[PDB]
RNA sequence: GAGACUCUGGCAUGCUAACUAGUUACGCGACCCCGGUCGGCGUAACUUCUUAGAGGGACAAGUGGCGUUCA
């Protein structure tokens, strides 16, 4: 019998599956146009 | 009116030349790093027969040898490596009298104050450590830290302004006080990753390379950005000269030492024999640094070559 | 034999097609870059996913690749379609036409044009394709 | 010894004409006594498979 | 299923460290011609060696042809 995994630990491990690579969608991300300043402290 | 030229090579590398350190006390020594494991200790005779001639090898690095600087008095040099740890080689004897171990991810940043007495060391974890020369971490953040990471972290020249410039794969060039230790400004614009930045002899203004291949200028008389030129290939490398007015810079194949009084590029010195002009990766530059009198400057290249570059009037 | 497998090659590829930016063409670097962004368990399975996709990244960086939709060439036909020459090259000074057209637009209304030129008959019967 | 507590260049002329002459001593011999198996009667054969 | 995984080998003069592990500095003693030898004796720290936990470490990294210059 093939256990299902869990991160709890108690049944099996705490590790993914070794194969199974859970990949995530990418973040939208703005490149910065302008070089500019808010300096303080 | 005067052109630069390679007056000679340091031939002693495997691997490519991830990190080459210089010093303005000794001229003819220079301390090369390679991907394998060594640091070639050259001894430039600058002769006819041979421009120079490794002296010592500075063995140690378990793996790949990332990163290494000599400080400004030139007997003692501080190299980092994959290890994670530094390690204070005594450059005569050519052996570690004092190694650096505490950061917890590879170290991509190590300064000297002025006073070449404390050690500041920044890493990758959200991390800056803080040390004395007997070697004590006073004091490193690691829960009060940036959200993303730190990839380097240099010292201004000038001893009145406690100013240390930082770039990092965020793209974003930050300014910190070493007096107050809090930054000063961020810089948010920059597209792209940033390599190296580096201050004038003057102290006016700066210059900043990265992903865009861009030397963008940021001002010491007022702390404000000034004007672009284009190192145009990845800036593996910058590094301003003492005697002159220049701007060196390492864009890609060749070297460009540009002036500020007229903001213009005045040309790249490529070597025509390039071999790798057929389906193949032409060198790409690396590393640089002048000498103590900015007249020969010491270049790392990814064909594991360091190619001087004197120049001629 | 150094081959990569289906979860390294898809990997490979959803790692360049995301972070294309991030990445680039030497492995001990954008290994930093993987580890960083991406944890990976393993060092060896890390280590074979930078290596693919650096060599990937070049192929990328040497040119482009057919089998995927890149945002960058969708701008780029967006920029190359609004790209427009000075003048159309249906606009034509003389339209040359031939005389069953000129016969059948005759007999048609649209008889006289001001552009026109009834062509000379193709002279030489040799259209058949040889047989055997 | 010449690389360490003197200058490198004995170092190279020294290991040149090492590499010059022969490369065993430059590449390791990694090779190693090979273990007895079980399922036969020597190292590598399985057990003997015995017709008649 | 292969691969992956787990363990082992290996790169770590780096982290954590040890009178049930030793160490480097010397000196003495018998003799041989100052020293050399000795599992004959003494001077402490440390972990280079030793032992083994945590981490870290190499990936087709370089090039040529060939190939959608892709794998
Ligand atoms: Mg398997």
């Amino acid at each position: 019998i093939m256990l299902p995994w869990d991160p709890s630990g108690k049944i099996g491990p705490k590790k993914p599956l070794p194969d199974h690579v859970s990949i995530v969608e990418p973040k939208d991300e703005i490149l910065p146009t302008t070089p500019i300043s808010e300096q303080k402290g | 009116t005067e052109q630069m030229t390679l007056r000679g090579t340091l031939k002693g590398h495997n691997g490519w030349v991830t990190q080459i350190a210089t010093t303005p006390q000794f001229p003819d020594m220079i301390l090369s790093a390679s991907r394998d494991k060594t640091i070639i200790m050259w001894k430039l005779t600058r002769d006819e027969t041979n421009y120079g001639i490794p002296q010592r090898a500075l063995r140690g690095h378990s793996h790949f040898v990332s990163d290494v600087v000599i400080s400004s008095d030139g007997q003692f040099a501080l190299s980092g490596s994959w290890d994670g740890t530094l390690r204070l080689w005594d450059l005569t004897t050519g052996t570690t009298t004092r190694r650096f171990v505490g950061h917890t991810k590879d170290v991509l940043s190590v300064a000297f104050s002025s006073d070449n007495r404390q050690i500041v060391s920044g890493s990758r974890d959200k991390t800056i450590k803080l040390w004395n020369t007997l070697g004590v971490c006073k004091y490193t953040v690691q829960d009060e830290s940036h959200s993303e990471w730190v990839s380097c972290v240099r010292f201004s020249p000038n001893s009145s302004n406690p100013i240390i410039v930082s770039c990092g794969w965020d793209k974003l060039v930050k300014v910190w006080n070493l007096a107050n230790c809090k930054l000063k400004t961020n810089h948010i614009g920059h597209t792209g990753y940033l390599n190296t930045v580096t201050v004038s002899p003057d102290g006016s203004l700066c210059a900043s390379g990265g992903k865009d291949g861009q030397a963008m200028l940021w001002d010491l008389n007022e702390g404000k950005h000034l004007y672009t030129l284009d190192g145009g290939d990845i800036i593996n490398a910058l590094c301003f000269s003492p005697n002159r007015y220049w701007l060196c810079a390492a864009t890609g194949p060749s070297i460009k030492i540009w002036d500020l009084e007229g903001k213009i590029i005045v040309d790249e010195l490529k070597q025509e024999v390039i071999s790798t002009s057929s389906k193949a990766e032409p060198p790409q530059c690396t590393s640089l640094a002048w000498s103590a009198d900015g007249q020969t400057l010491f270049a790392g290249y990814t064909d594991n070559l360091v190619r001087v570059w004197q120049v001629t009037i | 034999g150094r081959v990569r497998t289906k979860t390294v090659k898809k990997a490979a590829r959803v790692i360049i097609e995301k972070y294309y930016t991030r990445l680039g063409n030497d492995f001990h670097t954008n290994k930093r870059v993987c580890e960083e962004i991406a944890i990976i368990p393993s060092k060896k399975l890390r280590n074979k996913i930078a290596g693919y996709v650096t060599h990937l990244m070049k192929r990328i960086q040497r040119g482009p690749v057919r089998g995927i939709s890149i945002k960058l060439q969708e701008e780029e036909r967006e920029r190359r379609d609004n790209y427009v020459p000075e003048v159309s090259a249906l606009d034509q000074e003389i339209i040359e036409v031939d005389p069953d057209t000129k016969e059948m637009l005759k007999l048609l209304d649209f008889g006289s044009l001001s552009n026109l030129q009834v062509t000379q008959p193709t002279v030489g019967m040799n259209f058949k394709t040889p047989r055997g | 010894y010449y690389q360490k507590y003197v200058d490198e260049a004995s170092k190279k002329e020294i290991k040149d004409i090492l590499i010059q002459y022969d490369r065993t001593l430059l590449v390791a011999d990694p090779r190693r006594c090979e273990s007895k198996k079980f399922g036969g009667p020597g190292a590598r054969a399985r057990y003997q498979k015995s017709y008649r």
